[PDB]
């Protein structure tokens, strides 16, 4: 019996008990299975049904399709480069000296090119399930030392932190580089600040940028995106760069990539950003319940759009990115992805309604600029989105001081 | 005419039924100390005391002059004392039928009497305390005027009682009433109501104004704000349609009138209804076998800005027209924060409960969570109809910050207009007792 | 060699040509003028100024002494004036001390006024009536272990304007001191010996300047007495040499002469017909006196007034007779007393323990209406914390507890 | 014209001062508190740059350039102390012109003005400058867009700051630890331009 | 008596209090070397400037003293320079313009307002030197973890084999940027005032 | 007293600081040129495959061993002047003496070509062993300058140093790796129709390759530079006449 067992040994975690100092982690477990079973000590003696943790469960399921398109479409990109590079005696040896690969080939799968999706998703899934369990465990790790030290209450949004990061990193990324980024979003960009709810910047983003910035060659190049021993090809973003729509070729099978491809997600990158089809799905619900942000999704929208067409109309002779059309860059690199998933966090985004236009305007402006006129990294939306972080409260400042202006006029 | 379009009307179940009719005996009433804010009593009488309707019981140190009376005839029985020995309650056994008693005129003279005698008259009977300040919600002091009188004839809280019923009950007082207030008022005097007709007073700064909307279309703060926005220069004074008729009582007969006609609604009510009671009835007297059996709570006031009615606050408060009971809810629940709830309300929609238009819910008074940090998912610019940032002014008073919230607009406020940000916050934040904070602070320091 | 010749010219012309610059817009661009202070009320009483001066230091000069605990600049911020022109802004040096108190009428600390503008003042009534006077000592004698009473007698037979409850300022020259010089009476000789405290020594090489209250109330014409504590080292760090003024007071004797300056104004009673409760300790005697006398032979009042007094032990006690016969003629008065730290020879069979304590015991715990009384109060900071939480507890209100600190 | 507006835009973010290069990082760490004083801060930086940077250019182009005085003399060693000088001599000028008497404005700075002498970012722009090789026109520029890019810079912190009133920080880093931790944050962020060739 | 030279290090550093010197501990502590360098500058162009302003201190006329000063302070960093150059030539070089910026480095110009103008030339030099080595302290402390972690060596000597010459270690590359130097020091604070907690500031 | 003092003091002051000043600065430009030198020297003997441990030793090899002189990009013939001293950077910068490329001939993105530059021969006593040709191009992040040591045929390289540039020290960085610039040793410059054919190869050459070089491992945007100063200063608007002349005289 789970209720009462828990509520028998409760009496050892409040202050003066024999396990004092394990409370956080058994209130943590405790409300995680039964409700507090609290009532209302004084105002409002009715309260909302909403609460944090269904607020960020929501977030937390709503990515599970793209999770799952990203498996599959990670396995289903491996096997086609391992089969186009190797074949017979070769591609058995192959297959025997990558634990990836016997594994998969262990529990009932096949390596072939004749493999199902079933196969394919259980290969995505040897590559994202090591990375997701320690992202979760170190960070979690973290939390709990912070809380403990502190003397406070585990608060949630550790589910959909460790969960976004590991659905935007590389399916080849090394596990210790994994831990190290994860403790330095966590610990550097969140707790620092006094946790949930406390911080400016967006922690999955900051991770990114650590592990961006300090080990580039593993989150870069034509040797990261698809999980292939011995195989090398471009995306897309850096096929066009380099350049036009006539460079989309998908290499591993020789055909051209169209927009149906990238829109439902046949293409390589990062585990989860791949399925702009998934990301709608998923995001539609999370902004119909009202916990995303539409103002902020239209303000990207906008300056996406806006800044596209400016650059399609000025044209360039030299450079090929200035081509590509609003509705290539909407299917094309992390654009949707942190649109609808990264952009839309409350507590680093703008507190005024009129805000969040500028801000969600800035984001889109932002990343269109550096996907074309920064030579130096074929995407932007992780340094667009960490920029506006930091303007976020200006714009703020700026709607409240029009306001105090307007109550100082007698007319608010 | 003026629409609020941003609100919330409260969808709890037990609606009383728009009739009057009469109450339980009642044998006990008190005055309540805490309720009146800034007030230190000074004490008048003692435990054995006799008192006569309308005798003092307690005089404010704070605020000299200022005089709290008693609503019945009767003994004092008891005087409440908390922690640090604050004053609760002074509660008086119900006897007999002496009263002071005052001046009376005919109904076309109160228009021209003079301020100072109005003034005298209001503050000697102990009805001076029916008015507010806005800044601060304090009892005016005497030797201050206003500009602007607000009235409010009507109500939109949640089971609350409908103004116009009780109000075509004294037309002849109400319009008193109304021509009292603009000889004591230096301006004009804001009689705010709904579409629905009233008794109207013939005096030209006299002026009805309309509301419609959800619920915070019917608050005194609101109508300010809209009307006549307030500020530490700008001083505003409101009271109640009741009130009023008891002032029109008051300047027509020569005694204080004392009867109230209140709901008694909520999920646990079996009969809901309106019920003549006396000013401080007793509510566990009122209450008596007229709810459903079960651990509950009595509130005198709404469920969104009441105080818990029990022990030595178990008297219906000086500022509430209404009683409301519900469940004590303290179920503990497999997994609750994630199940679908056809029967759980939210500003959101999370829950399939929103799908279900014109449902009704037994709610009770359970914290649908735990404490936690403020994640701005937008709910308070979905409730507060004011021209306000809601995120900063309550980060603003979370942290403390006076100055920075006093900018933001907290001297328009009162507890009363926060009640729906302190109800659809995910954090469980209680943010008219930061309001209140912050106010003490702010008229503490000057 | 060349180059050298040209750096040397080169750069003796840039710095000559730029310090040249700086001074001539200098010259051209700072008012280099005059620049005076005067009341709101213009009166002849004017006062010249250098533009560099602080306002506390300028009015000092002009004779209108303000109080002071820190020999200049801002300590405590008791030095507050009221400026109408001139002071047109405020800066955070003054919202930092005292905070607040949002002055709509212009209040500041006079050690930051500063400076360049004709400057409208205003002050009270109190600080125009400063003067100086030369006394002298017509007794010096310990009334207690660690204490003696200053008598002092007005020149010119004048009286000094003073409310009871006030304090004056002594005023002494640079001097050495060694306590064996003290005449301690064999009543308090055993404490001395136990430490060996004739032992210390002390100096100052500046004048010096205290506060003082007086024992005495305006009916007492022509004589000042002062209850002073001789400031020793503190027991438990014997290494800090002892204190200075109360030295050299306790140096002085019968016959001799000190200057003392006039009195300043705080500390007065209300007049709402309450009743008055006085609570002291050790030194505290001198306010609690002063009150009690004023109230009930000056104004000659029939409200009710009680005395509480802390007493280390009975070897302590003075002005017993004066309480006594007080209690003992008038109906309306009371006094108690109770011993801290009592010793076999003192035969006690009073109260004991801390004076806080001794009263709510035997008064306050079942007094009727605890918040409407007045709470006068003077002693040691572990009595005065105490006191006041034990108000605080019954719901005294901040506005009636008047609390008199001598510097801790 | 664009050859300007790309020197000016590069000037304020891709080459910004304080996020880029980090000068003058004293007070953009001690002044951020308050927006307004943030401000205030800014403006006086952007004038003091503004009014620099092109009268360093035309000293150094007149007399302390090799042979600019005197065929094969060269007097740039005295570079530094020309630069300190006349900074130092334009803002004292500044406090006498404009601050102490107009409007006044001096309180809202105090400490904070006559120090800007020892603000690095006047310093090492006049050096850049130099370094550069720039027109008259193109100091102008230059000094104008630098003070801007700064000013952007110290205002975003400030508003920051402001926004961590409902942080709760630990003791240790409260204050200059967690300002010290927020600036390097920004820095992440401000590394959005750093292939931009503009 | 020590204390005038030791009380800087710790209990009144200058980056970590006061708060002066963050450029140059920002911008040359990617080698120890470079970092060295610059702490033996700073120390010696401080103790000579607090030395000679409170030589003249009496004489100075108060309407140019900033004048006075810097003149001073830049005629001793041009001299520096000059030096450098001549026999330091490959760190000069990555010195770059922070040699030149000890004229505007706030430490020194402090130190000879606050200090130099009100105290006897021998204090002052001392005075100067304890500034200079608390200095030291955070610009070495903060070059050795950035350094060590960057590269894999300490002043140039390889300690961590690197897996490019067929090593071990793969050097992180943000401790060559701007960021690791703000975390760095902020850390440093962290742990300065938990070991001497009479430093917290106060709640707001 | 005031005005007079204070001038006094101000004129007596800066009369101490800048005769110590000015004697300093004088006092040490030898040195410092000396120091700017030897930085040069050092690495050009590198280059030359000629080793040499301090400043007496690196002095000595570069006077008995390398000849400097000056090169007319135009025509490809030597030109008189003061080879040891001539500055080819601020050379380039000037109308007077330089020429700025159009956006077919700048395929380096430098903007600009100085009308003569310098060149170090390498001798071995009265003969000539090979020429060693400064050049350069843009990166991804900085400007790259580098020395290439071709040999008397004016084909076949014996070396290449990259001795200034400011990619990232792990994926741009890599130019400096002996490893890497190992490879260039035997490489063929032209072809036999004498045009460039030096190869950058993204995957790494075949193997016995004599005209490819791998590619920098996941730095596609540097091979990119390099192989576009290559294939321009190879070219007729580089140092391809002068190599041209070498290839059957003048040298
Ligand atoms: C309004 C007012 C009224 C007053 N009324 C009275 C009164 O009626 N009677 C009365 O007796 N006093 C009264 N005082 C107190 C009086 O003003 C003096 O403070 C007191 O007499 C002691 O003065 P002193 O010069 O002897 O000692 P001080 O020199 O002021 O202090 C000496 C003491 O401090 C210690 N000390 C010195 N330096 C240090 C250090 N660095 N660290 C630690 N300890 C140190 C010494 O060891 C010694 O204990 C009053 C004060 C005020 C403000
Ligand atoms: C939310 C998100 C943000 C990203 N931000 C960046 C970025 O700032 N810079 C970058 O080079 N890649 C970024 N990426 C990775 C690219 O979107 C993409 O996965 C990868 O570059 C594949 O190569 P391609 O863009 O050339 O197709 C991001 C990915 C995601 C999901
Ligand atoms: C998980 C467990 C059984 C115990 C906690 C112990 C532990 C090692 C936690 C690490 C992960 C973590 C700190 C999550 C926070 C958080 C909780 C606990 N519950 C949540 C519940 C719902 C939604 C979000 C959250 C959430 O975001
Ligand atoms: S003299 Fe010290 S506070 Fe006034
Ligand atoms: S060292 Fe202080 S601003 Fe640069
Ligand atoms: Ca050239």
């Amino acid at each position: 019996g789970l209720k009462k067992f828990l509520e028998d040994i409760e009496h050892h975690f409040e202050p003066g008990g024999k396990h004092e100092k394990w409370f956080a982690l058994y209130e943590a477990a405790a409300t995680l299975f039964y409700t507090p079973g609290l009532v209302t000590k004084r105002s409002s003696h009715v309260r909302d049904s909403v609460d944090l943790k269904r607020i960020m469960i929501m977030v937390w399921l709503a990515v599970f399709p793209a999770m799952f398109w990203g498996m599959y479409n990670a396995g289903g990109q491996a096997i086609a480069a391992l089969n186009h590079l190797y074949s017979g005696d070769q591609l058995a040896a192959i297959v025997a000296g990558n634990w990836h690969y016997w594994l998969t080939e262990m529990l009932g799968g096949t390596m072939s090119s004749d493999a199902g999706w079933g196969s394919k998703m259980l290969l995505g899934a040897t590559y994202f399930l090591p990375i997701y369990a320690t992202v979760f465990i170190v960070g979690g790790f973290w939390e709990v030392l912070f809380c403990m030290v502190r003397k406070h209450e585990v608060n949630e949004g550790f589910f959909v932190t460790s969960i976004l990061f590991a659905l935007i990193v590389p399916p080849t990324l090394p596990l210790w580089q994994a831990a190290l980024g994860i403790t330095f979003g966590v610990v550097v960009a969140k707790e620092v600040f006094g946790g949930t709810g406390r911080n400016f910047l967006n922690p999955a983003l900051a991770g990114r940028a650590f592990l961006f910035f300090a080990y580039p060659a593993q989150i870069s190049g034509d040797l990261v995106w698809t999980a292939a021993d011995g195989y090398s090809g471009a995306t897309a973003l850096s096929q066009w760069a380099q350049g036009g729509a006539g460079a989309l070729i998908n290499n591993a099978t020789g055909q051209t990539i169209t927009w149906m491809d990238a829109f439902i997600g046949n293409i390589p990158g990062s585990i989860g950003e791949v399925s702009t089809l998934a990301l709608m799905i998923g995001a539609a619900f999370i902004v119909y319940m009202g916990i995303a942000s539409w103002r902020i999704i239209g303000g990207v929208m906008i300056g996406m759009i806006l800044l596209s067409t400016l650059f399609n109309v000025i044209g360039s002779d030299t450079n090929a990115m200035f081509n590509m059309p609003w509705h290539w860059h909407l299917v094309l690199g992390g654009f949707a992805f942190g649109m609808f998933f990264m952009a839309t966090d409350p507590v680093s985004a703008s507190f005024t309604n009129s805000g969040k236009w500028a801000y969600g305007i800035l984001i889109g402006v932002m990343c269109v600029l550096i996907r074309v006129v920064n030579p130096a990294y074929p995407e932007g939306m992780m340094l667009a989105i960490l920029f506006a972080n930091l303007f976020a409260p200006l714009f703020d400042h700026v709607v409240v001081e029009r306001n105090i202006k307007r109550r100082l006029a007698r007319y608010g | 005419m003026i629409t609020i379009k941003k609100g919330l009307d409260l969808p709890i179940a037990g609606t009383p039924s728009q009739v009057i009719s009469d109450g339980k005996a009642i044998k006990k009433v008190a005055l309540l100390g805490e309720e009146y804010v800034g007030m230190r009593p000074t004490m008048h009488v003692r435990v054995g005391d006799e008192v006569k309707k309308a005798q003092i019981l307690f005089e404010d140190k704070k605020n000299p002059g200022v005089k709290f009376t008693s609503p019945v005839s009767g003994k004092v029985v008891e005087i409440n004392r908390g922690a640090k020995r604050v004053l609760q309650s002074v509660v008086i056994e119900v006897a007999g039928d002496d009263q002071v008693t005052f001046d009376k005129f005919e109904a076309n003279q109160l228009a021209s009497l003079n301020r100072d005698a109005i003034k005298t008259q209001l503050v000697e009977s102990g009805l001076w305390t029916a008015f507010r300040t806005r800044p601060f919600s304090k009892v005016p002091a005497i030797d201050s005027t206003s500009e602007a009188i607000f009235v409010t004839a009507m109500d939109t809280n949640p089971l609350a009682a409908e103004p116009t019923v009780v109000i075509n009950e004294q037309s002849e007082a109400f319009v008193a009433g109304l021509d009292v207030l603009s000889a004591l008022t230096t301006g004009k005097v804001y009689v705010c109501k709904k579409g629905t007709s009233l008794p109207r007073s013939q005096q030209p700064n006299v002026e009805e104004h309309v509301f419609d909307g959800p619920h915070p279309a019917g608050l005194a703060g609101t109508h300010m704000h809209f009307l006549y926005p307030v500020s530490a220069d700008h001083v505003a004074w409101s009271i109640n349609y009741q009130d009023v008729i008891a002032v029109g009582q008051l300047f027509l007969t020569g005694e204080l009138y004392t009867q109230r006609v209140v709901s008694l609604a909520g999920p646990v009510v079996n009969k809901p209804r309106l019920v003549r009671t006396v000013m401080g009835a007793s509510l566990e007297q009122l209450v008596d076998s007229e709810i459903m059996p079960g651990e509950v709570r009595i509130i005198s006031g709404s469920v969104l800005s009441g105080t818990k009615a029990t022990g030595p606050h178990a008297y219906l408060g000086r500022y509430h027209l209404q009683v409301s009971v519900l469940r004590e809810g303290r179920d503990k629940e497999l997994f609750g924060w994630a199940m679908p709830g056809k029967n759980k309300f939210s500003v959101t929609r999370s829950f399939l409960g929103h799908l279900f238009k014109g449902q009704v819910y037994n709610m009770t008074t359970t914290t649908n969570g735990s404490d936690r940090s403020m994640v701005p998912i937008g709910n308070y610019e979905k409730v507060m109809p004011l021209d306000m940032e809601p995120t900063l002014l309550l980060r603003d008073l979370c942290a403390g910050d006076s100055d920075s919230a006093v900018r933001l607009g907290a001297l328009e406020l009162d507890e009363e207009d926060l009640a729906l940000c302190t109800f659809v916050c995910p954090g469980k934040y209680e943010y008219g007792q930061l309001l209140r904070e912050c106010l003490d602070k702010i008229e503490k320091e000057g | 060699m060349s180059t050298i010749i040209f750096g040397v010219v080169m750069f003796t012309l840039i710095i000559l040509a730029l310090v040249l610059v700086i001074l001539f817009a200098k010259s051209k661009l700072v008012p280099t003028g005059d620049i005076t202070i005067s009341i709101n009320g213009d009166p002849e009483k004017a006062i010249v100024t250098q533009p560099g001066g602080k306002l506390l230091t300028a009015l000092a000069g002009a004779g209108v002494f303000v109080s002071s605990a820190c020999g200049g600049g801002g300590s405590c911020g008791q030095c507050r004036v009221k400026i109408k022109s001139g002071g047109g802004d405020i800066l955070p040096t003054e919202l930092d001390h005292i905070s607040k108190g949002e002055a709509r009428e212009g209040e500041r600390l006079a050690c930051q006024v500063a400076v360049k503008a004709d400057m409208d003042l205003e002050l009270p009534e109190e600080i125009f009536g400063v003067k100086k006077w030369e006394c002298t000592v017509i007794s010096n004698d310990n009334k207690a272990t660690f204490i003696k009473e200053l008598k002092l007698a007005i020149p010119d037979g004048e009286s000094v304007p003073f409310r009871a409850g006030g304090y004056i300022q002594i005023e002494a020259p640079a001097h050495h001191v060694k306590y064996a010089d003290f005449d301690v009476p064999e009543k308090y000789r055993g404490d001395w010996d136990k430490f060996n405290l004739f032992r210390y020594e002390s100096k100052v090489d500046e004048p010096i300047i205290r506060a003082y209250s007086m024992a005495n109330y305006p009916e007492e014409f022509g004589i000042i007495m002062l209850n002073v504590r001789i400031a020793t080292p503190p027991p438990n760090n014997p290494n800090v040499p002892p204190g200075q003024m109360s030295s050299y007071i306790w140096s002085l004797k019968a016959g001799d002469k000190c200057t003392i300056s006039g009195p300043f104004g705080e500390f007065f009673a209300k007049d709402t017909d309450a009743e008055m409760v006085f609570i002291g300790g050790g030194a505290g005697m001198a306010p609690m006196r002063s009150h009690i006398f004023d109230q009930l032979k000056r104004l000659k009042s029939k409200r009710k007034m009680s005395y509480w007094y802390g007493a280390r032990s009975k070897r302590e006690m003075f002005y017993v007779e004066d309480f006594d016969g007080l209690a003992a003629e008038n109906d309306n008065f009371v006094w108690h007393c109770a011993l801290s730290d009592p010793q076999p020879e003192d035969n006690w069979t009073g109260y004991t323990g801390f004076i806080h304590n001794v009263l709510y015991e035997n008064y306050l715990k079942d007094h009727e209406a605890p918040e409407d009384c007045e709470y006068y109060m003077c002693g040691p900071p572990m009595m005065n914390a105490a006191v006041i939480n034990m108000l605080k507890n019954l719901g005294v209100e901040e506005e009636n507890i008047l609390l008199d600190d001598f510097g801790g | 014209m664009e050859h300007y507006i790309s020197l000016l835009v590069k000037s304020i973010f891709i080459e910004n001062m304080a996020l880029s290069f980090f000068l003058g990082m004293c007070t953009f760490l001690a002044v951020s508190k308050k927006v307004k004083t943030s401000f205030g801060l800014g403006i006086a930086v952007i004038v003091v740059l503004t009014i620099s940077v092109p009268v360093n250019n035309l000293v150094y182009n007149l007399v302390l350039k090799p042979d600019a005085l005197v065929e094969g003399v060269d007097l740039s060693f005295l570079n530094f102390i020309t630069f300190i000088g006349v900074i130092a001599a334009l803002v004292q000028i500044l406090e006498m012109i404009l601050d102490r008497f107009f409007p006044p404005l001096y309180n809202a700075l105090g400490i904070f003005l006559p120090l800007i002498t020892v603000n690095c970012a006047i310093f090492g722009g006049v050096s850049f400058m130099v370094q550069r090789d720039y027109s008259f026109a193109e100091s102008v520029v230059y000094g104008f867009g630098s003070g801007v890019g700064w000013m952007l810079a110290i205002v975003a912190l400030a508003g920051i700051r402001e926004k961590m009133k409902y942080s709760d920080v630990p003791p240790g880093l409260r204050g200059l630890g967690i300002t010290f931790i927020t600036a390097g944050l920004m820095a992440l962020g401000f590394m959005s331009f750093s292939g931009v060739q503009l | 008596l020590k204390k005038s030279v030791l009380a800087p290090v710790l209990d009144n550093n200058p980056i970590a209090l006061q708060v002066l010197g963050v450029c140059s501990a920002l911008a040359v502590t990617t080698k120890l070397e470079t970092a060295f360098v610059m702490t033996l500058a700073v120390m010696f162009v401080t103790a000579l400037s607090n030395f000679f302003v409170s030589l003249i201190r009496n004489h100075i006329p108060n309407s140019v003293r900033i004048i006075v000063q810097m003149a001073i302070i830049a005629s001793l960093v041009i001299v520096v320079d000059q030096i450098l150059k001549a026999y330091l030539y490959d760190i000069s070089k990555q010195l770059s313009v922070f040699v030149g910026l000890i004229i505007t480095n706030c430490i020194v110009m402090g130190r000879a307002e606050a200090f130099a103008m009100k105290s006897e030339p021998i204090p002052s030099f001392i005075d100067g030197i304890g500034n200079g080595l608390g200095y030291g302290f955070v610009l070495m402390t903060v070059g050795f973890f950035r350094e060590l972690l960057g590269s894999g060596k300490l002043f140039g000597l390889e300690v961590l084999p690197l897996i490019s010459n067929g090593g071990w270690y793969q050097p992180n590359g943000l401790m060559l940027l701007a960021p690791s130097a703000f975390f760095l020091i902020g850390f440093m604070i962290w742990a300065i005032r938990t070991f001497k907690p009479e430093q917290v500031e106060a709640k707001e | 007293d005031s005005i007079k003092k204070t001038l006094f003091v101000v004129i007596a002051l800066s009369l101490v600081c800048s005769i110590i000043v000015s004697a300093a600065a004088v006092g040490l430009r030898d040195k410092q040129k000396e120091n700017a030198a030897l930085d040069k020297q050092s690495k050009i003997l590198q280059v030359a495959g000629i080793e040499a441990k301090g400043s007496k030793q690196i002095v000595e090899l570069f006077n008995k061993s390398i000849e400097p002189r000056l090169v007319d990009f135009n025509t490809g013939d030597f030109v008189e002047g003061d080879a040891a001293n001539y500055d080819q950077r601020k050379a380039a910068k000037e109308a007077s003496e330089s020429i700025k490329l159009t956006a077919e001939q700048d395929k380096a993105k430098i903007q600009r070509r100085a009308n003569v530059g310098v060149v170090y021969l390498v001798k071995d006593g009265d003969k000539t062993s090979k020429v060693i040709l400064p050049v350069h191009g843009n990166g991804l992040w900085s400007m790259m300058y580098a020395f290439v040591a071709v040999e008397t045929d004016g084909n076949t390289v014996s070396g290449l140093t990259y001795y200034e540039q400011g990619e990232t020290p792990g994926l741009g960085g890599e130019v400096e790796n002996p490893a890497w610039r190992a490879q260039w040793v035997g490489k063929k410059l032209f072809d036999e129709n004498h045009k460039p054919a030096i190869k950058i190869v993204k995957g790494g050459a075949p193997q016995g390759s004599e005209h490819g070089v791998d590619g920098l491992s996941g730095a596609t945007l540097t091979s990119n530079g390099v192989q576009n100063t290559f294939d321009f200063w190879l070219g007729d608007m580089g140092f391809g006449p002068f190599l041209t002349k070498v290839r059957d005289g003048g040298l």
